[PDB]
């Protein structure tokens, strides 16, 4: 993964696969590489800890609620607080 | 409404419009002009993830508001902090000299740290606004997929349905449940494409909020910046005691700073961010191609492979030998024992998938009787294609016995023909090319399932062939790349015979003009020395002349555009070619006063070749004689230029 | 070598040989006229042809229109010895401009040897001329000498601009169609042209000029000389051989009246209008005649009233006919050769190949009527050249046909009026009260043409005789110019038939003219009922009458219909709501900007469908400009496309009769084996045939019914898109009158530049319309049309197959043992489909006409083309502009289009603009590109210093590229100096740049409505805002030198210089870039073709830190990969990786077949390599154990028997393009494979590898095969 690959908790929900060496991968890598190798799904994905960042309350009109839906952060600590306001760009090379 | 799927033929017609139906929603896209360029759109992103979805139209919306429309958080910049600029106090009475080149080096530092506060403002905006877009690239990802687990379970449904109860075959069950997983891998395929095309749509939506929203405040604080240089650096030489006012005025001028001095925008950095290793590798594993055959002679060994980069294996005879084609080696099938396999999942078909076969083919034709060349073939299920008269036929059928046979006419003329096949199960459509013409363009939706074994056999039986640059695709092809194929590998500098094998130098050919075509170049003499001419005297019995080409250089094999030649010819002793006055040619006794001409070729015309000296072209006369002599002028009609040896 | 080789002039005194008062024949008494014989056996009268028809003798205007739609009626025209010395003086320049072409020179020779056959006996046995072939020449003593002659031409008839061929007849014989022939009169007249619409070639030419084109003269007297041609040869069709069509429906026209002789002669598409069998037919009933004129001949044992001998004579016909003659004398006629003859007359002579030969606008079919009658003076050859007719060579007038645009070269052409009036001949279509009857007039040419049923005969039902003997009809291989050519290389042009002495004739010659058969008037005002609008109804709808006031747009047809004031637009609501809105003065230029955008923007609108096989994309804005179909949204029209098929466009649906093909009947041969086995031969033969003849037979139906209605509604768009901007711009005109004079002098608006924009936005509109209308009609023949043809051939098929094998089993015993091999060609032939190839029946179809389109649109579209040909530096554009080189510019001698600019005064070169090219312009699009390569700024002096490089300021206004430390930049500048910037950065602080001292390709590309970009090696780099640009005005010449740059040693190498009058597009810059960058020849680092003999410092691409060095000489030692290379530095300047730290490559010449010491793709080399100043061989020895192969250098004796020859590659490189591969060979030709390198330990030894020979090209950007030669260059300058 080449974009905010530390943060991907957030943008994404992991599923897990299981890898038996060396019948799915040896010194070669994946057997089939990383895009066609068979790998069965692990039956621990429904263990999963699921604890979201915000969740999202839909409501109607009449003020109840049609469906509840989770955003789950990167798992990276915060601010505090803001660096672009307060970063200085050096003039000076030394 | 209709009554239920009971064949295994209306399940087919049903899995394959489900497939068609489901490639034609999520692959939708739409080209729209931006403030930036025009981007392609994907169609159903606002439905998908409701933005900009309160209008009846996301795209139109969108073209509208602009790139930035589409994130939550609009405004997050933050000018950074500069540190202010004094010129120091020490300098206020250098001599010129050292005023100046300490100048020069505060003129540096200034165009570094424009630099610097740049890219504190692309730092930002990754940071601020494309993280933003990136969410909406994974969530419009997301969405793909949790559209796709609803087809494969809509499928999944209908294929156990049937299987549990129905009175379909068992062993008509048996093709059902492999074919559909085949339909179901077609569907991720299809599902790639559309997640590849939010990533470009998005992608290119921030880098346009990059030009359109964060670039503009960068130039506003940077104008403000140099402006405010300006006013110090102006204010400082006024100060400036130990020089005099006309190297004030010329000092001010070379320390100024302008606009230009800080537009850093390149666009095309800006792409090129996302080309990293990875989406480099994504491209190779997943491009089209299932099968590239390669083959080069070792010493001792010949080398046949595939590049493809795919899983396919390669069995062949082991004597199989190998000869120069058009641009590299070509395998020689003898008709009798030889065989080559190409062995991958893909190849067995389906459905749903499309494909294309293409590959050089030059056959010594003989037998006019059906033979298989290549194909795969199983339980009378996929394609073949067969050499038959003085043709190939191309054959297509499916598991209920519906038929393609099409006849492609004169293709063993012992000439390399480029064959292309393109089958296109979205438009339903069949397309065979031979060289640069389409030579067939048919419906095949009556055509449902041909599931085949995964492994093609090259078979070639009972003629003796060679081929060359043999591929499969798991995409249709089209009549521009077809041409871009065929004139793009044409063109290595090699010129051709008449068969398109490269002219040799010491070899024996026939000189044929391409307006009489069948008329070979034979010598006459006028006054006590002889020309060349053609017969147009039906059997007036000329003897078509032997033609040979020499190079100044022994050690050179084959001629190549831009070669300077010597022509020669062989009657009683060896005749060479010289020009008279009357730019007449005429074989002459005496190498030494032999012309050297350059030949070259039209990148157009495959067989033929094209004769100069001092800039003037070689071509065919006015009738005289009656006789069209071979003469040098440069004013006659194009297609007299062009000639090709015939061995 | 001219036609005429005297001069004449009208008042020339008659020396009774070529000038002279003579007598045509007559009915009656006629007054002899003053002729002119401008060669043998033609001659020119130049007078208002009265004489020749005594009947219509008075040159005013009929009481009766005729029905044609133009006509032009002038009773003074030709009274005056001055008209008549220019007639003639023009026609002789036509007859010139003919003969000067190939095709010309072959009509012209063939139309002197027609002489009319010698008919006159009715005795046998005796050879006499016939009296109304000839002419009485009155000589200056007063006697008058009888003269034979084939052609005259004679000023027209009351109807200026009607021209025809006539001749006299025979009591008996019809001399034009029995190959007799007779002497030809052509009314005539060179001064006047008709003026036509042209929507086709914007594919090619996307400059075409707006509005009318005048047709030029040349062909329409060669469309003449060729009728002229059949009636010498007697091969004329009948004149009652009609194409009827049918008039009785709302949309058809009223009657159109057109001949297959005149389909014949147009050729083209007109031409194959005819089917097969009735082509056949005439063949062969011309053959006939020319074989009875064979026994009329040869019966005939004297000739009377001539000198000349019975010999001579018969030998003038055999050269006329191309009779065969036996060792007797005896005459017959080769098959062979009269097709080879008919086939010249009849399909070789043809306006559609004249117009190739020509190279000029036309119409490309009859059914793209004459619109307009204009005023012309082709005499002076400022105005028209025999060469080059109006679009006259090096000029403005060379380009986009504008020679014959009538606005653009408005002084050659002056406007008449047409006699024909406004809606002369119409039908009157009304729909009913959508409040009563609102009835339009539709003009009889502005109908569709739908060709009746009885047109198209074939013999598809009738069945054949197969036999042993019944043989094959050739391919009949459709008409090119190398045919043509073959025609001409085999032409006789040496024997002339003399001028002979014969009897005189009596002083008058008694004769009349040919009677031609009446035609109905066709009826005038029928009217039509109707409940719905009509296509008629929407064009209709958009069209105003000039007026003071203020007209808006709707999108109601009904308002539109109903109002003076109201046009209706197809265009959006928005466009509507923003075009009607009163617009302050202030805000009025920005407001036309934004209708032009939204113009533009509109009619460009494309919706590719990926659902359907053969159309591609969609233009849905046709839905409501046509109303084609129904309904409302044009959401429903691309929708209806797409469900039901082009054949919604249609206006109807076209009968597509095929019957039951008829069967093979074969007949048997008892007992004979080889009659038997040809029998079955043949017929499998004959079927092939019938494949061809039923997909011929539906080709020509679709030409007729199908295609013409798609070429109909192709021009109403034209029409449409035309109004549109007519509209737009009276709105935006009238709301500029409304201004004080103070307001309007504070807008610059130029109504004729707005006009200009709006004609270039409706051209790549038509390009669009046309691409979809091509793929509608001919969706509509592979899917509609072809099926029913394919259906009735498998039927045959089967048949066939039963009757074959009926026969095969009937015949066993003949047979025997060959029984088996017999069922299966039978069955496997005749299983098989013949597939259907549209390219093989007509001329515009085939696939590499459709890139070659694409070149010519980028050809056409550059105004400056600036190459270096023979020994000059010139501009290859069609404007041809002067360039004035200075005295100290450099010109590369290796690729002399390479040019060095010193900072020199006199290093310069300066391009003198023809002034229609000068830019001045608010919204004119372009776009330049060239190939630059920048010295490394070595001193403090180049920064901050910005010089000009090429510039095209004029007064501070135009455009500018200057250079700056590490900048490229472009300059706009509008008249009120407003100006805009946009810049290339690259730095020089980088280990190895892209950049520096390397060619670059720029491009930039300005569209005033938007941005102005800049490119860099075909990728965009960045764009700027124009929009707020005012009128640019460039200047009249374009100058190349350095302008204002300090440094004294600067320079700069530049090549490839293009000027363009569009916007480049992301794809064609692309091609561009790739086209150019010579992908035959190999490259240096430098961008350079790579050369002989020259040393080269090495990189590799895939460790760029990395040089070559030699760990030792010799077979124990070898090279590798070492680094890192260094720097080299001057302070706040650069700061650089070294680039000459290693070991030298030179390539020497192994197998090179010339002398010029450049490397190409496939050149066959050994490389050798330089060590302390020392020359050795590099070379492996392959035997050696593992696929990488150790690399050497070796003492150049030494190499013995080792792997040294290497074969060089050109490869192709982004942002770079200098990719180079050498691929090692043993000497039996074998691979040892690619140079490249490989980790043996810690060290990268360079190894030859055929692990590189199994991968494809580009795999990843790293590579490790892939090399970069650096040669020395005083562009960088290190210390070696
Ligand atoms: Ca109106
Ligand atoms: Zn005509």
């Amino acid at each position: 993964p080449d974009r905010f690959n530390n943060a991907l908790k957030h943008f994404y929900r992991k599923q897990y696969y299981k890898i038996d060496y060396p019948e799915n991968y040896s010194i070669n890598g994946f057997v089939n590489g990383q895009i066609n190798a068979q790998l069965s799904l692990s039956d621990r994905n429904q263990d999963i800890i699921n604890k979201p960042e915000e969740i999202i309350n839909l409501l109607n009109g009449n003020n109840v609620s049609l469906m509840r839906s989770n955003i789950y952060g990167d798992g990276l600590k915060s601010t505090v607080d803001d660096f672009y306001s307060n970063y200085k760009i050096p003039y000076n090379r030394a | 409404d209709n009554s239920p799927i009971d064949t295994d033929k209306k399940y087919y017609l049903w899995l394959r419009e489900i497939f068609r139906n489901y490639s034609f929603d999520i692959t939708a896209t739409q080209e729209i002009n931006t403030n930036c360029g025009i981007n392609k759109v994907v169609t159903w992103f606002g439905k998908a993830l409701n933005i900009l979805n309160t209008s009846d139209s996301f795209v139109e919306e969108f073209q509208n508001l602009g790139a930035i429309s589409l994130i939550n958080k609009k405004e997050n910049l933050s000018m950074p902090i500069i540190e202010s600029y004094e010129i120091p106090n020490d300098m206020l009475g250098l001599p010129l000299n050292d005023l100046n080149e300490k100048l020069f080096n505060i003129y540096s530092k200034n165009t570094a740290y424009f630099k610097k506060i740049y890219y504190n403002f692309l730092d930002q905006w990754w940071t601020q606004y494309y993280s933003q877009y990136f969410d909406l690239i994974c969530m419009a990802k997301r969405s793909v997929l949790a559209q796709e687990t609803l087809i494969k379970r809509i499928i999944q449904k209908k294929l156990s349905y049937l299987i549990g109860n129905s009175n379909i075959s068992s062993d008509n069950l048996a093709l059902m449940n492999l074919t559909t997983t085949n339909t179901l891998r077609d569907i991720s395929n299809e599902s790639q494409i559309a997640m590849n095309n939010v990533d470009s749509f998005l992608n290119n939506a921030a880098i346009c909020v990059f030009e359109s929203n964060i670039y503009p405040k960068f130039i506003s604080f940077m104008e403000q910046c140099i402006n405010n240089i300006n006013i110090k650096t102006k204010e400082f030489i006024q100060k400036c005691t130990n020089i005099n006012e006309d190297e004030k005025l010329q000092l001010i001028n070379q320390n100024v700073f302008n606009s230009l001095d800080f537009e850093f925008l390149n666009i095309q950095n800006m792409k090129s961010l996302f080309s990293s290793e990875t989406a480099l590798l994504i491209k190779e594993e997943t491009w089209p191609y299932e099968l590239v055959l390669y083959a080069f002679k070792e010493p001792g060994n010949n080398v046949i492979g595939d590049a493809s980069g795919k899983n396919t294996s390669i069995e062949y005879s082991k004597d199989i030998g190998l000869v120069y084609g058009i641009n590299s080696d070509a395998l020689y099938l003898n008709g009798s024992n030889q065989s080559i396999s190409f062995s991958n999942d893909f190849f067995e078909n389906g459905l749903t998938n499309s494909f294309s076969i293409y590959f050089w083919l030059r056959n010594l034709g003989k037998d006019t009787i059906k033979s298989k060349l290549i194909g795969s073939k199983e339980d009378n299920c996929g394609w073949e294609i067969y050499f038959q008269d003085t043709g190939l036929v191309f054959n297509m059928i499916d598991s209920n016995g519906n038929e393609k046979n099409i006849y492609l006419s004169d293709v063993s003329n012992n000439s390399w023909h480029y064959i292309t096949i393109s089958v296109d199960r979205l438009k339903e459509q069949l397309l065979i090319f031979i060289d640069d013409n389409l030579v067939a363009n048919e419906s095949i939706k009556e055509i449902l399932n041909i599931y085949s074994s995964n492994i093609i056999s090259l078979l070639s039986e009972n003629n003796p062939s060679y081929i060359e640059g043999l591929t499969i695709l798991n995409k249709p092809t089209t009549s521009q790349e077809v041409l871009s194929n065929y004139f793009e590998v044409l063109n290595n500098s090699y010129i051709r015979d008449s068969n398109e094998e490269r002219l040799e130098y010491n070899k024996t050919y026939q000189l044929y003009n391409y307006v009489f075509s069948d008329k070979p170049i034979c010598e006459v003499k006028q006054n006590n020395n002889i020309y060349l001419t053609i017969n147009n005297t039906n059997n007036l019995n000329l003897q078509a002349s032997k033609f040979k080409l020499l190079s100044i250089n022994p050690n050179k094999q084959y001629v190549q555009k831009l070669d300077e030649v010597i022509i020669s010819v062989l009657d009683n002793m060896e005749k060479y070619i010289d020009i008279s006055e009357d730019n007449r040619l005429q074989l002459i006794d005496n190498k030494n006063n032999a012309k050297k001409m350059i030949i070259s070729n039209d990148i157009f015309i495959s067989n033929c070749l094209t004769l100069s000296y001092n800039g003037k072209y070689i071509c065919l006369s006015m009738k005289d004689e009656n006789h069209n002599w071979m003469i040098c002028n440069n004013d006659m009609s194009k297609y007299l230029y062009l000639w090709s040896f015939k061995p | 070598m001219p036609f005429v080789n005297k001069q004449f002039n009208y008042k020339d005194p008659v020396n009774g040989v070529d000038i002279a008062y003579i007598k045509i024949p007559n009915a009656g008494q006629m007054q002899p006229v003053k002729a002119f014989k401008i060669h043998n056996k033609i001659w020119v009268i130049p007078e208002r042809d009265t004489f020749t028809n005594p009947e219509e003798g008075d040159l005013n205007p009929p009481p009766e229109a005729k029905q044609v739609p133009v006509s032009y009626y002038d009773s003074t025209y030709l009274s005056t010895d001055n008209e008549k010395d220019n007639y003639l003086k023009g026609v002789t320049k036509l007859f010139e401009r003919i003969y000067s072409t190939d095709l010309g020179r072959m009509l012209l020779t063939s139309i002197v040897r027609g002489i009319p056959f010698w008919g006159g006996s009715t005795i046998d046995t005796e050879l006499k001329v016939i009296d109304t072939n000839c002419i009485n020449v009155i000589q200056p003593d007063g006697s008058y000498r009888s003269e034979e002659l084939n052609l005259v031409i004679i000023g027209p008839s009351a109807d200026i601009i009607q021209f025809e061929c006539k001749s006299f007849g025979h009591e008996v014989l019809n001399l034009t169609r029995n190959g007799y022939g007779s002497t030809q009169y052509i009314r005539f007249s060179p001064d006047f042209t008709f003026g036509f619409e042209e929507s086709l070639e914007v594919d090619t030419n996307p400059l075409l000029g707006a509005g009318k084109f005048a047709t030029d003269p040349a062909v329409t007297l060669a469309h003449q000389l060729i009728h002229a041609g059949h009636r010498l040869y007697g091969i004329a069709i009948n004149p009652n051989r009609v194409f009827k069509v049918n008039t009785n429906a709302y949309y058809e026209m009223s009657g159109l009246e057109v001949s297959f002789e005149e389909l014949r002669t147009f050729g083209g598409h007109d031409a194959k209008f005819i089917d097969s069998l009735q082509e056949n037919e005439f063949r062969l009933y011309y053959y006939n005649k020319f074989k009875d004129i064979a026994s009329t001949l040869n019966k005939a044992k004297s000739i009377v009233g001539t000198t000349a001998s019975l010999q001579y004579m018969k030998n003038v016909f055999k050269e006329k006919y191309l009779l065969s003659e036996d060792t007797s004398g005896k005459f017959s006629v080769d098959k062979l050769k009269f097709d080879k003859l008919y086939k010249m007359l009849t399909e070789i002579y043809t306006e559609d190949n004249f117009v190739k030969f020509f190279k000029v606008l036309n119409a490309k079919t009859f059914l793209n009527f004459d619109k307009a009658v204009f005023k012309i003076n082709i005499v002076p050859k400022v105005n028209y050249t025999i060469y080059d007719g109006f679009n006259l060579r090096n000029t403005n007038l060379a380009a986009n046909f504008n020679g014959q645009n009538t606005e653009i070269n408005n002084m050659n052409f002056t406007k008449l009026k047409n006699f024909t009036g406004l809606f002369e001949f119409y039908k009157l279509l009304c729909v009913r009260g959508i409040l009563n009857d609102l009835c339009i007039k539709v003009n009889n040419w502005d109908l569709f043409f739908s060709p009746s049923e009885d047109n198209f005969t074939n013999d598809l039902n009738k069945g054949e005789e197969i036999t042993s003997d019944t043989n094959i009809e050739a391919a009949e291989e459709n008409i090119s110019l190398d045919l043509i050519q073959q025609y001409y290389l085999t032409f006789n042009f040496d024997n002339e038939p003399e001028n002979i002495s014969i009897e005189n004739l009596s002083s008058d010659i008694i004769g009349q003219l040919e009677l031609m058969p009446n035609i109905e008037r066709f009826p005038n005002g029928k009217k039509y009922e109707l409940d719905k609008y009509t296509m008629f109804h929407y064009l209709r709808a958009q069209e105003f009458e000039h007026g003071k006031s203020r007209i808006a747009l709707t999108n109601s047809v009904n308002e539109a219909l109903l109002n003076p004031s109201r046009v209706y637009t197809f265009f959006s609501s928005d466009y509507v709501k923003k075009v009607n809105k009163a617009t302050e003065a202030a805000m009025f230029l920005g407001w036309v900007e934004q209708l032009v955008y939204d113009f533009t923007d509109e009619t460009s609108e494309v919706s590719t469908t990926d659902k359907i096989a053969d159309i591609t994309i969609i233009i849905p804005y046709i839905g409501p400009a046509l109303n084609i179909g129904n309904m409302l949204y044009k959401d429903d029209f691309v929708g209806a496309l797409i469900f039901s098929g082009a054949v919604i466009l249609l206006e109807f649906i076209p009968e597509i009769a095929i019957p039951v093909l008829g069967t093979f009947a074969l007949v048997s041969y008892i007992a004979n084996k080889v009659l038997t086995v040809q029998t079955i031969d043949n017929a499998l033969s004959k079927r092939n045939e019938k494949w061809d003849e039923v997909y011929k037979y539906i080709v020509t139906n679709w030409l007729a019914k199908v295609n013409t209605q798609i070429d109909l509604i192709r021009k109403k768009m034209k029409e449409a898109l035309e109004n549109q901007a007519e509209a737009t711009k009276a709105i935006i005109n009238y709301q500029y009158n409304q201004y004080t004079e103070e307001e309007k002098n504070n807008i610059n608006f130029n109504i004729d530049d707005l006009s200009s924009k709006l004609n270039e936005s409706i051209n790549k509109a038509m390009i669009n319309i046309n691409k979809f209308l091509n793929q509608c009609s001919v969706s509509y023949l592979m899917n509609s049309m072809i099926p029913y043809g394919v259906k009735r051939l498998e039927d045959f098929d089967a048949s066939l197959k039963d009757a074959l094998l009926k026969y095969i089993y009937d015949n066993r015993g003949t047979l025997i043992g060959q029984v088996d091999r017999l069922k299966d060609k039978v069955n496997n032939t005749l299983s098989t489909d013949i597939p259907f190839q549209l390219s093989k029946y007509v001329d515009n179809q085939r696939l590499l006409s459709t890139f070659t389109e694409y070149i010519k649109n980028i050809i056409n579209t550059s105004i400056l083309n600036l190459r270096y040909e023979s020994n000059h530096l010139i501009d290859l554009s069609r404007y041809a502009s002067k360039i004035n080189i200075g005295s100290k510019v450099n010109f590369d001698p290796i690729d002399k289009n390479q040019i060095q600019l010193f900072n020199l005064e006199s290093s310069k070169i300066e391009v003198i603009l023809k002034n229609a090219i000068v830019y001045n312009s608010m919204y004119e699009n372009f776009s330049t590109s060239f190939w630059i390569r920048i010295p490394k700024y070595f001193n403090s002096i180049s920064l901050n210093n910005e010089y000009t490089i090429i510039n095209c300021m004029e007064n501070n206004s135009g455009w500018k590229v200057s250079l700056n430390y590490g900048e490229i930049i472009w300059t706009l500048q509008d008249t009120q100096e407003i100006k805009q910037r946009v810049v290339f950065k690259y730095s020089q602080m980088i280990n190895i740049s892209d950049y520096i001292n390397r060619w670059i390709f720029v491009t930039i590309t300005n569209n005033r409505l938007n941005n102005s970009k800049i490119y860099i090696n075909g990728r965009l780099i960045d764009q700027k805002p124009i929009s707020n640009l005012g009128n640019i005005h460039a200047s009249n010449n374009i100058m190349f030198k350095l302008d204002g740059c300090r440094d004294t040693h600067r320079y700069i190498w530049i090549k490839y210089f293009n000027l363009f009058d569009k916007e480049l597009n992301e794809k064609e810059i692309k091609d561009l870039y790739d086209n150019q960058s010579n992908s035959g020849i190999l490259k240096d680092f430098w961008g350079d073709y790579l050369q002989y003999d020259k040393p080269y410092y090495m990189l590799n691409l895939y460790d760029p830190n990395k040089y070559v060095d030699v760990n030792n000489v010799g077979i124990r030692g070898y090279m590798y990969l070492k680094g890192p290379r260094g720097s080299v530095m001057t302070t706040n300047i650069y700061l650089n990786s070294s680039l000459y730290r290693g070991a030298k490559f030179i390539i020497k010449k192994y197998a090179s077949g010339n002398k010029d010491n450049i490397v190409r793709n496939n050149d066959r080399v050994y490389i050798n390599v330089v060590v302390k100043n020392k020359e050795y061989r590099l070379a492996t020895n392959a035997s050696q154990a593992g696929v990488e192969k150790i690399l050497s250098a070796l003492e150049i004796p030494d190499v013995g028997n080792l792997s040294q020859v290497v074969v060089m590659k050109s490869k192709n490189d982004q942002g770079i393009t200098n990719k180079c591969k050498m691929n090692l060979q043993d000497n039996n030709g074998n691979d040892i494979g690619f140079i490249g390198f490989h980790q043996f330990n810690n060290i990268a030894k360079l190894v030859a590898s055929n692990w590189y020979n199994r991968q494809i090209e580009r795999s990843s950007r790293t590579l490790g095969c892939s090399w970069e030669f650096i040669p020395v260059d005083d562009g960088w300058g290190e210390r070696p």
